[PDB]
């Protein structure tokens, strides 16, 4: 009825997935091999797990995911992972010889090798399926598949059918540390290509996890896991509308074309709370109000681009647990309040108020603390693009600088490619370059 | 499934391998008679892009034995760990090149190639999705090079996708082993310019001075320091043998390395090295094997990056710890030395881990950078060989194989052409 399916890609990708089912199949509480612990009775009034569990005729509760990515060892690691039982082995398709982190290759060369098994099996899947909203797609522009593969599978699914939601979950090259260098050439090669096959997705930078999961977690030393469990917090809030009663169960689809008013600049920041200790669960409160005016904290902003430096255009603050309309809708007026932010004015208020019951659920063994209430501030502004020029920046120098590009030269991509994507770039400078300009008069 | 081979000439290269392999084996804790003793399935499961099963459970190398004379088939043939292979691969010669490389190139070059480049075809039957393999030899000579050049220039046409990560034994300035060292070097590099995919510097005296001073060590051998090399070149593949948080292979390396493919000739470093007291003065941090990455003592190549400038720079880190860590000395160390970091490569330090450092040790470092200061390495057997080019001293020996000088002229500017082309590069922004 409300269906979406994940898709998972690149080395972090998939970790990312991998943190996600473990998370959701934590909270509805099924046993890992595919079972609840208890019978389900019956019941009606909305859906369940169904959504994304997959009922069998017995304690097999599968999920609508698929792993796709041509570096195929750690994905074996599910393969033999304590979820064994819980996964299906045609959810399962990898590469042997991953991208090496070319694009073009993974997307081209590559690119040509797993696609038809890829949509068999989304046939599969969306047939299974009748009222998947949606789509789950996780990759990433490192771990290169997810740049390149992922690229052609929005480009050619997108084609398929369309109407689906296109929900991106992608990571970013973090401002000053990153994983490589040809991530200019991931990234941008990624971009035109990925703009108008991608309907809205956001953008993870990995610095503010660190940041954040050390003074606000107050981690000493993260990695992956931490990172991996912390978007999978986020993502674990930013569907409740179709898993759990809310007063305003907000969706996908309607989120699409809201936040991002126009077609074009249609990404966004996402910063989570409360993340906190548990000796700062207790030691504190942990307001509705401090979860809100704490959600625009641009030090809170996680990722790496400064809201202080652009102007807000829209912030879909979805609750979970005992949540007020009105103490929060006070609390927007607050935000109204604030004299540092700046919307884009002729988008005055574009508010969406999201109040689902349930609060949060913890993982064991996680650093997070336990809390009442939480906040997903999906909000888009005009600062995002500055951290693009920079990737423009330097991958413009590098790529005059002709470096690597023997690389994918070799695996058939074009110059024209190259430079145009740049114009790519270029436009959408002009687009966040526009859309913050204040209309006349 | 991204397996790799073996092939090792050179009249140290060839007991090169041998330490290697040997290591390797310990890291899979398999019997010296080939069947597995260790305690967890991981070494079995990526076993094979090293190792090959047999019926009955024999596991064997993907191994390939260059010689010119069997004393090294015997050496190794008396090897521990000898019953850990396979007859089949003793190809070796009844001559010896005697390091005339148009000697095993040509005249020893031609005669024993077909024998070799047949059997490890039947080993590239062998290999499923062969990632490539490993050649070993040194760039002085013939005992490797003399053949190792026919073999890269062979399986390079016979495999143009596969990939060529050659080691071989770079002349110290010092101590001139032999003095045909120049011209056996030069045409050499000649073809390995053109046709060998990676290749790492292989100095002795760097390796003396580790084990001297760093290693603190009086007794120096070849053994040892196999040891030391056979440490990294271990290393390299370990993501690729074992699960690593964030991997990276010789793909992505290379790839993740070179801007363009006459840069493939890179330095090495390798850590912890300690004496036994060392770590009652020290223990073990990530900043800490950071601080030895860029010690230029553990630069084990002629080249200095205190003297040259940081084309590209790279860490392979094998055990457990925080990333979070890792990437922040990785960016601190990017910016405290900027200068030695060349510019318009922003991010030139990149990164990896493994999730198991090798045996014995909890963290795992390795550095496989890319200045370019090897410039005064080539310039100086450059000069050598132009000094005796002069005065053509042993070209009897040399053109008594038949070939020609006009050949030297090619390697020649050639190789000028690499250095200055290094130079602009480095001279540039
Ligand atoms: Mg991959």
């Amino acid at each position: 009825m409300r269906e979406v399916i994940s898709i998972h890609v690149g080395q972090g990708g998939i970790q990312v997935g991998n943190a996600c089912w473990e998370l959701f199949c934590l909270e509805h509480g099924i046993q890992p091999d595919g079972q609840m612990p208890s019978d389900k009775t019956i019941g009606g009034g909305d859906d369940a797990f169904n959504t994304f569990f997959s009922e069998t005729g017995a304690g097999k509760h599968v999920p609508r995911a698929v792993f796709l990515d041509l570096e195929p060892t750690v994905i074996d690691e599910v393969r033999t992972g304590t979820y064994r039982q819980l996964f299906h082995p045609e959810q399962l398709i990898s590469g042997k010889e991953d991208a090496a982190n070319n694009f073009a290759r993974g997307h081209y060369t590559i690119g040509k090798e797993i696609v038809d098994l890829c949509l068999d099996r989304i046939r599969k899947l969306a047939d299974n399926c009748t009222g998947l909203q949606g789509f789950l797609v996780f990759n990433s522009v490192g771990g290169g598949t997810g740049s390149g593969l992922g690229s052609l599978l929005l480009e050619r699914l997108s084609v398929d059918y369309g109407k689906k939601s296109k929900l991106g979950f992608t990571i970013y090259p973090s401002p000053q540390v990153s994983t490589a260098v040809v991530e200019p050439y991931n990234s941008i090669l990624s971009t035109h290509s990925l703009l108008e096959h991608t309907d809205v997705a956001v953008m993870l930078d990995n610095e503010a996890i660190y940041d954040i999961c050390r003074r606000n977690l107050d981690i000493e030393r993260p990695t992956y896991t931490n990172l991996n469990r912390l978007i999978a917090q986020v993502i674990s809030s930013l569907t409740a509308s179709l898993r759990f009663d809310g007063a305003l169960n907000v969706d996908i689809t309607e989120f699409q074309t809201n936040l991002v008013p126009y077609p074009r600049i249609h990404f966004m920041l996402s910063s989570y709370a409360p993340i906190i200790s548990a000796e700062k669960a207790y030691h504190e409160q942990l307001s509705v109000a401090e979860i809100t005016n704490s959600a625009f904290e641009p030090a809170n902003m996680m990722a790496k681009c400064d809201p202080r430096h652009g102007k807000y255009m829209a912030c879909s603050m979805m609750y979970r647990g005992d949540v007020v309309p009105k103490d929060v809708n006070a609390s927007i007026a607050t935000i109204k309040t604030k004299r540092t932010i700046q919307f884009v004015d002729w988008c005055p208020t574009g508010f969406k108020v999201g109040i689902n019951y349930q609060p949060p659920t913890v993982v064991p063994g996680g650093d997070l603390a336990k809390v009442m209430r939480a906040v997903c501030m999906i909000s888009n502004s005009t600062a995002i693009a500055e951290v693009f020029s920079r990737l423009d920046h330097k991958f413009d120098l590098m790529y005059a600088k002709r470096a690597f590009v023997h690389w994918y030269v070799g695996e058939g991509m074009e110059e024209g490619e190259f430079s145009e994507a740049r114009e790519d770039l270029a436009a959408l400078e002009k687009d966040y370059e526009e859309v913050g300009i204040e209309t006349a008069e | 499934m991204r397996e790799i081979v073996h092939i090792q000439g050179g009249q140290c290269g060839n007991q090169i391998g041998a330490k290697f392999w040997e290591v390797i084996s310990d890291e899979h804790g398999i019997d010296p008679t080939g069947t597995y003793h260790g305690d967890s399935d991981l070494q079995l499961e990526r076993i094979n892009v090293y190792y090959n099963e047999a019926t009955g459970g024999r596991y064997v190398p993907r191994a390939i034995l260059m010689d010119l004379e069997p004393g090294t088939m015997d050496s190794v043939r008396a090897g521990p760990f000898g019953q850990l292979f396979r007859p089949d691969n003793f190809v070796f010669g009844q001559t010896g090149a005697g390091n005339n490389w148009a000697k095993g190139h040509y005249t020893e070059g031609a005669e024993l190639i077909d024998s070799v480049l047949d059997v490890v075809r039947k080993e590239a039957e062998g290999c499923d999705c062969l990632q490539g393999f490993q050649i070993t030899h040194s760039l002085g000579g013939g005992t490797g090079s003399g053949m190792g050049t026919l073999l890269i220039s062979k399986v390079r046409e016979e495999y143009p996708d596969r990939i060529m990560e050659t080691f071989s034994v770079v002349p110290s300035p010092k101590v001139s082993d032999t003095v045909v060292e120049p011209y056996n070097a030069t045409l050499s590099v000649h073809q390995l310019v053109e046709n060998a995919d990676e290749c790492m510097v292989i100095d002795n005296e760097a390796l003396y001075d580790i084990c001297f001073r760093t290693l603190k060590l009086t007794t120096p051998t070849y053994g040892d320091l196999n040891h030391l090399v056979s440490a990294a070149m271990s290393g390299v593949t370990c993501c690729l043998r074992f699960p690593g948080q964030l991997n990276s292979d010789l793909r992505k390396l290379a790839v993740n390395l070179i801007p363009f493919p006459r840069l493939h000739f890179f330095m090495i470093g390798f850590a912890p090295l300690t004496s036994r007291g060392s770590q009652q003065y020290r223990a073990l941090t990530v900043p800490e094997l950071t601080q030895q990455m860029f010690d230029a003592k553990n630069m084990m190549c002629a080249a200095d990056p205190r003297h040259g400038r940081y084309l590209t720079a790279s860490a392979l880190f094998r055990g457990r710890m925080s990333t979070k860590e890792v990437d922040e000395q990785m960016l601190n160390v990017q910016n405290k030395n900027s200068s030695y970091f060349v510019e318009w490569i922003p991010n030139n330090i990149k990164s990896s881990i493994c999730d198991i450092p090798p045996k014995g040790l909890k963290m795992a470092v390795t550095f496989v950078g890319n200045s370019t200061a090897i410039q005064e390495m080539f310039k100086r057997v450059a000069e050598q060989f132009t000094a005796m080019f002069r005065r053509k001293a042993f070209l009897h020996w040399y053109t008594g194989e038949g070939m020609d000088e006009m050949e030297f002229t090619e390697a020649e500017s050639n190789m000028n052409d690499l250095v200055s082309e290094y130079q602009q590069y480095q001279d540039a922004t």
